[PDB]
Parts: structure tokens; sequence; C-alpha cells
RNA sequence: CGCGACCUCAGAUCAGACGUGGCGACCCGCUGAAUUUAAGCAUAUUAGUCAGCGGAGGAAAAGAAACUAACCAGGAUUCCCUCAGUAACGGCGAGUGAACAGGGAAGAGCCCAGCGCCGAAUCCCCGCCCCGCGGGGCGCGGGACAUGUGGCGUACGGAAG
RNA sequence: CGGCCCCCGGCGCGCGCCCGGGUCUUCCCGGAGUCGGGUUGCUUGGGAAUGCAGCCCAAAGCGGGUGGUAAACUCCAUCU
């Protein structure tokens, strides 16, 4: 639902990946201070979110990811269909978001089909841990039932209306 | 990580998931043209194990081929020869259908060079193949010296000569005791060497 | 007393023992790949010929069950390895319950 | 069409054979052509030897030929490994490498290893500008010739043993006969059968 | 109802490129007879040749083993001499008929997808410049491609840390 | 043989790129409507089917292919 998905993108917004504009200056600030002080470790932890099906699958089956946002409208759906079944087995929480265009704008691209959460900030772990029980209630714990749930198979409205009109005639037959 | 799962999921194409989306789109493919330019590969693992990369210059076409063997194009089934040549209706066309499918893809686009292709659905009448093509004159292809081989002019129209892995299966060549009907060069290059009279000068 | 014909044949030379050529270790299971194929037989399922096979292999008999896999998958030597891996699905479904 | 006592013949001239005829009138014209493809290659290279790299000692297959020694393709990894030289450095030394060859004998393994160390001790390299790692002074006093011929260390050299003279002793003029062939020839073919009758008396109880 | 994204697609005398046809001796992919021979004729032979059709190049095709072998084992392809008119095929008739060792010519090997690893570390296009001839860039700033995966180290002779 | 004019392959100043090898330990390791089987045509010396092609069925992972008489059992060889 969109209230959780807006809270999720609020959390993922400050973990935005590096763009080529800020990649120019980030290699400057590393190099101007190394030219001035030679820092042995200036930044111990730059945190970021990963992107890409082929990168996420490496993180889940190594159990390095902490929450796997997964998209909805992948055109060859077999690119993604294994991944909910796999996050159950490695126990990583996953959530299906609406629209692969919208999480593609997080990573400054068009479509990106998956992102992952590995190292959140420890002061903002408490926002990631807030909605993660709201998520693995809905996806991981329900896996015995969401694997059973068939889809489709409803007739069209011009043909289910004549179903109801036969049932009302059967309802008018009895009383 | 991803593509090993996509491979193994594809290799079971009778299970209820996979035989659904192999025919929810075999319908969708059937409604289009005989050949149609796909914007992106419909199975990106199998394209890239056949030589595809996702950059400017490569292009996929899915094209359609009508299934079945060939009928001998002869008026009223009258072939006018000895009775071993009354073969109107059991004739089988010794080159493959995928090699036919690559052939009428690189024929429409003669500015394009063809690498190879793969299978994306079959109905009872039509059979659908995605054919991958390469523009020899784009600078992402004309640089990158591990790609410069195809822009070298001996590779003009590779399937009309039978050079791709779909098409080279029909020539019957390879090493072995099972394949030395073509043990020099090609099939008729063996025949010319077996049937030449090699009379020397002092004989 | 070495000789050319018989049961101890040939010029008697000494063996060079060595670690085998690497391409001969080709179809091993390599446990990570065992994980991938076993993760995918529960997202995807069984083929329609082999769900009909295990409904003979639990009740009807096995000899008519192998003669069924003899016909659909090709050879005899492929039909037994398919049959004993269906009986191990049928054991893990029933006998681990 | 036949006649008196002669041969019955199958000439294969029932096919249009005048089109596929190959007459060798250019064959002196090509023998003087591929001499020039060797001479203008030999001076083209270097003082590096003509007729290419060094080949192994290789014994032929197929019982008719298994008693002789042939030059092979490449020395291979097992034989390169013991000699100490790297598998990709070996072909700029002048040593051909055939990685698909196997060693399953040890006598022929050590033969090509002895061959390959013998080569390197009669090889002189040229450092570019004279630093010379693993190489010494002036180049073997200008290397005693320039360029070799048709094989470096005479690659066939099919050699046999002397085995001069013995005295015919007892147990040697007594035993190892024709009968030892015929009995060993029979024991190879009655081997699987007699091990089947042996199972039959084991299930006899 | 409007707006934004993305996917699928359109249009244009868009900017910049490309393909077409010829020649066809040799070469590559298919298609393909009959005369003739068998003293007749159907299977066979002629012949996978003639004609038909499509693609190239200065050569093409092949080519680094899902090989040959069966013993003391050879080691990509192509060409020659043999094997050999032989094993085999065939109204077992007419006829047809390869290969492996062996001797030579020539000799040269390699790369990717995948599995992981590196903050996409990669490419195209435009603009002004370092500074240049006969124009191609490594250097600078913008627009795209690209995570549905570009680039690096890697390929079964093992590889990586 | 000489003299003329142009064109070409390769020594040395300035760009560009630049840690390999051995031993051990740990981890990685592969191409699917494909192989294969059926049947049906063609082809081949290839014969209980050498090759190819259609249609149907359709894999495995100490697996797979080959080992020239169909099959079951087994061992070994060889290739990937
Ligand atoms: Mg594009
Ligand atoms: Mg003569
Ligand atoms: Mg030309």
């Amino acid at each position: 639902d969109r209230q959780t998905a807006t809270q999720l993108l609020k959390l993922a917004h400050k973990y935005r990946p590096e763009t080529k504009q800020e990649k120019k200056q980030r290699l400057l600030a590393r190099a101007e201070k190394k030219a001035a002080g030679k820092g042995d470790v200036p930044t111990k932890r730059p945190p970021v979110l990963r992107a890409g099906v082929n990168t996420v699958t490496t993180l889940v089956e190594n159990k390095k990811a902490q929450l796997v946002v997964i998209a909805h409208d992948v055109d060859p759906i077999e690119l993604v269909v294994f991944l909910p079944a796999l996050c159950r087995k490695m126990g990583v929480p996953y959530c299906i978001i609406k629209g692969k265009a919208r999480l593609g704008r997080l990573v400054h691209r068009k479509t990106c089909t998956t992102v992952a959460f590995t190292q959140v900030n420890s002061e903002d772990k408490g926002a990631l841990a807030k909605l993660v029980e709201a998520i693995r209630t809905n996806y991981n714990d329900r896996y015995d039932e969401i694997r059973r749930h068939w889809g489709g198979n409803v007739l069209g409205p011009k043909s289910v209306a004549r179903i109801a009109k036969l049932e009302k005639a059967k309802a008018k037959e009895l009383a | 990580g991803a593509y090993k799962y996509i491979q193994e999921l594809w290799r079971k194409k009778q299970s209820d998931v996979m035989r659904f989306l192999l025919r929810v789109r075999c319908w969708q493919y059937r409604q289009l043209s005989a050949l149609h330019r796909a914007p992106r590969p419909t199975r990106p693992d199998k394209a890239r194990r056949l030589g595809y990369k996702a950059k400017q210059g490569y292009v996929i076409y899915r094209i359609r081929v009508r299934r079945g063997g060939r009928k001998r194009p002869v008026p009223k089934g009258a072939t006018y020869g000895k009775p071993v040549h009354h073969g109107v209706n059991q004739l089988k066309f010794a080159r493959s259908l995928q090699s036919v499918a690559e052939e009428r893809a690189g024929r429409h686009c003669g500015a394009l060079r063809v690498l190879n292709s793969y299978w994306v659905g079959e109905d009872s009448t039509y059979k659908f193949f995605e054919v991958i093509l390469i523009d020899p004159f784009h600078k992402a292809i004309r640089r990158n010296p591990d790609t410069q081989w195809i822009t070298k002019p001996v590779h003009k129209h590779r399937e009309m000569r039978g050079l791709t892995s779909a098409g080279r299966k029909s020539r019957g060549l390879g090493k072995g005791h099972k394949f030395h009907h073509t043990i020099g060069g090609s099939r008729r290059a063996a025949w010319r060497r077996r049937n030449t009279l090699q009379l020397h000068r002092y004989r | 007393y070495p000789m050319a014909v018989g049961l101890n044949k040939g010029h008697k030379v000494t063996k060079n023992v060595s670690k085998p050529r690497h391409s001969r270790r080709r179809g091993r299971l390599t446990k990570h790949t065992k994980f991938v194929r076993d993760m995918i037989r529960e997202v995807c399922g069984f083929a329609p010929y082999e769900r009909r096979a295990m409904e003979l292999l639990k009740v009807s008999k096995d000899k008519r069950a192998l003669k069924f896999i003899k016909k659909r998958v090709g050879t005899h030597i492929r039909a037994k390895r398919k049959r004993e891996e269906l009986s191990n699905v049928l054991a893990a479904m029933r006998k681990a319950a | 069409a036949p006649s008196r006592n002669g041969m019955v013949l199958k000439p294969h001239f029932h096919k249009d054979w005048q089109r596929r005829v190959a007459t060798w009138f250019n064959q002196p014209a090509r023998k003087i052509r591929r001499r020039k493809a060797r001479q203008a290659k030999a001076r083209r290279i270097a003082p590096r030897p003509a007729s290419g790299p060094i080949r192994p000692i290789v014994r032929c297959p197929t019982v008719r030929y298994h008693t002789k020694v042939r030059a092979g393709r490449g020395f291979s990894l097992e034989e390169l490994r013991v000699a100490g030289i790297h598998k990709k450095v070996a072909r700029t030394i002048g040593i051909s490498v055939d990685p698909r060859r196997r060693n399953k004998s040890t006598e022929s393994l050590q033969a090509n290893v002895q061959r390959l160390k013998e080569y390197r001790s009669k090889l002189i390299l040229f450092p570019r500008k004279p630093s010379a790692p693993k190489k010494g002074d002036s180049s073997a006093e200008e290397l005693k010739l320039a360029t070799q011929l048709t094989g470096p260390v005479m690659p066939v050299r099919n050699v046999y043993k002397k085995e001069k003279a013995r005295v015919i002793t007892e147990e040697e003029k007594n035993f190892k006969a024709f009968a030892s062939l015929r009995m060993a020839r029979a024991n190879a073919r009655l081997f699987g059968i007699r091990a089947k009758r042996a199972k039959e008396a084991a299930e006899q109880d």
C-alpha cells in the first residue's frame, strides 16, 4: 500500500547511490586531503544501496542484504520470479513495490528492477527496523499461502452478468 | 547471480509457471508482423551466452517462420522422372528452420551483420526466433578490437553462406568418424577432391 | 617372460601417476549448483509426464512405471535415473511427514 | 566384351572425369616457389634456426608402428613442469607446447625432459640492451654458425641397443616356447567363462 | 481533470552513416534432373553432377577436439604420396567405395557468456580548447547508452583470493 | 653498369602503458525445445539407420558424448 511505500522511499532517499556529478568531487576530496595529510582511513563507512538483479541475488544468497525492494512490472517476469522464493529461504525480508519506473529514479536511471539494503546507518537502523516487521508480516511469513494463491480466472463483465441473471432466475424459481 | 537462475528456470519449460508465460506471449507474438524489431532481448541470459552485449549497435529482431517441411514446387504433383523421384509430399528441406529464420532476418537488413539466434516460442503453425544482429559501422562496434572481427568484409551475409551456429549445423561438419563425409573443407570440397583424377607429370 | 598376446599383454612400462586433467571433472554437483536446482524445483514444479509417473510409482507398480519413462525420456539408462529420483521425491514427501 | 583369360576390371570412369582432372605442370614452378618461401623466411627471421621449434620424442601408435620414434607436436605441460620453464614463456624460447598431450609412461616422460634440458644448455639468448638476466658474456663467441637445418637435435634418431652375446643356459633353452603362446592365448579367452563357472559353484551351497 | 515518469510503439526531405547492382574461373549455402549404363527395365547408375537460386574474397571454407585410437599410444585445419580400387555398399547384378596409423608441405594459437570480485572503475555523441601536419586523440565541460549489467582480472591446459 | 625522380619494411630524442613466478591453504568451476529417443524423408561405403531435416516425446549432473552388430549388466579408455 502507498503509505508504506512512501515511508520506504523516504528511508531509501538519503541512501541514494552516487551520481557522476558528485563522483567528480568525491575523488577530489579524497585526493586533495591525501595530498595534504595522507589519511590512513578518512571514511570508515560510506553506506549506499545496491542496484541490479544480478547484484541483489549475490547479496541475498550471501545473506548480506537487510531488506530487498523488488519491482512489479518486469517485462520478462522470469527475470524476477525466482527472487521472492529465494528471499524466504535465505530469510531476507522482501517487499514488492508498485512500478519499476519509480525505484529507477532512486538510482538515476530508467528501470532498475531491484534495490537492496545492506548497511543502513546505525542511528537510522530504527527506521529500517520499524517497517521491516510490517513487511515480513506481509511477504515472508505468508509464504505458505502466497505460494498457493492462483491468479486470474474471472469472466468478463458482459459474461458474468448473464451468470447473475441466470442465478436470479434460479432465485426466482425457489421463492 | 541472476542468470544461473534464469537459465535453470528456462530449462524446465513444461512446468505450470513456465508453460503459462511461454504461451501468454506466443499469442502476443503471433499477432504482430512476420518480422518485428524487438526493443530488447526477451531472454537476456541466452542472448549474452550467444554473444550479445547491452550497448549501442546490437539489435534483436524476433521473426516468424511457418512450420512444416517443404512441398516440392511442381505442378499437380507430376515430377516427370523415374519412380524414385515421385517425392512430392514427404520432403524435408535439409537446412534447419532456425537457419531459415536467420536468413530472412539478415536479408531484410543487409546493412546489418548477423551473429546467431535462439528460440522464443512455437505454436503449431508458426515458430518464433529472436535473431540478434550487429551494425558494423557504429563506433561502439568499430572500436573495441574484440568486436572488430565482424566489421571485416569476409563476414558479409554469414547465413546465406551458412556460417552461424544455427546454420553450420546443416553442413554436417566437425571432427570424428561420424563426420568424415566432409573431411576436407566442406561437403562438396571433399567430393571434388575424392572425384578428381590426380594424374601426375611422370606417371 | 613378456609376451604380446595373452592376459598380461604388451611392453611392460611404468605408470606416471598424476592429478587428472581438469576438463574431466565436468558435471560434478558443486553444492552451490545443487542449491540452485533444488531452489528452483519448488518455485516451478514438475512436468506433466512426471506427475503422472509418480502416481503409478506410489500405487500401481514400478515396472509399468519405468516402461512409461522408457517411452517419454529416451533411453533405458536415462529412465532408471529418472525413476529413482522420482522415488526419492515420493520418499521425501511421504516418509518425511 | 570379355575375351580369353584376363582380368575382370572395374575402372571408375563412368563419371564425367575430364572436368575434374589435375595436371601437374606447375609442379616445378611451385617447387621453386616454396623454396623461396623458406629462404626468404630464414633470412627474414634472425639467427633463430630454420624449420621452426624443437619437437618431442614421440612413439607412434598402432602395433605396426609402435617400435619407432617420431617427432611430435609440442612437449606439453607435464614435461615443461619438471624442466622448470613456464608454459607460456616456452614458445618464445623456441619450444613448442602441446597442452592436449598426456604422459602416462615415465620412461618417455623423462626422455623428453632430458631432451628439453639438453636443448636449453645448447641455446644462447639475446638480451635487448645488455643487462642479461640468466645469460652471460659475448654470445658463445658469435655462436659458431648462424642458422640450423631441418630439426634442432636430429629429432628422429631411432636408436637400438647392443646386447652383445650370451651363453645359452638351462631354463632358457628349456621352457619359453610356442606352447607358452598358445596357452596364454587360450587363457585370455577362457578367462571370463571360467570365472562364470566359478560363480556357479559358489551359489551351489 | 491535469501533470510527471517509464514501457511499448509511430512519424520526419531530422543530424550523421550504412545496405542495394555488376563480375562470378576458383570458393560457400541450398535446389537438383534426364539422356546414358545394367545389352530390356523400375532399386541402382549417370549424380548429389547439368540447369535453377542466393552470398562473398584475393583467396574462400575449414580450424584449436563432446578426436583418432585399444599400444610402449598419438594430438587443430588444409594439401600431397600412400593406405586402395582396399573394409564396406549393391536387382550382392552392372557398378559404386571412404578412413586411421605412416612419409611429407606448412605450422600458431586464442577469446567470451557463465561462477564470483572491484562504489559502472565503461562506451557513444556534442562544445570549446593542449596542439599539430596528411587527422586521430589520452586532457576539459555538457547530452545520451547502460544495473534487464558496459569495463577490468579470468576459460577447463584449470581459475581466483 | 653509371647518373635522375618518387615510393617502402626495419636503429635513436619527446607521448602512452607497467610486479611477474613457486609452494601451501581456503573458496570457484561452465552454454536447453539442446542432447537424446521415437517415427518419417533425403543422403552416405557407413552396413539393427554415417550425416541432415521435418513432427512428436523430451533430459541429466561422479553427468553427458564417443568406443563402427540391435539389447540388458559391468569395468576401462577417451573427450567436454
Ligand atoms: Mg537502444
Ligand atoms: Mg604407372
Ligand atoms: Mg574484391
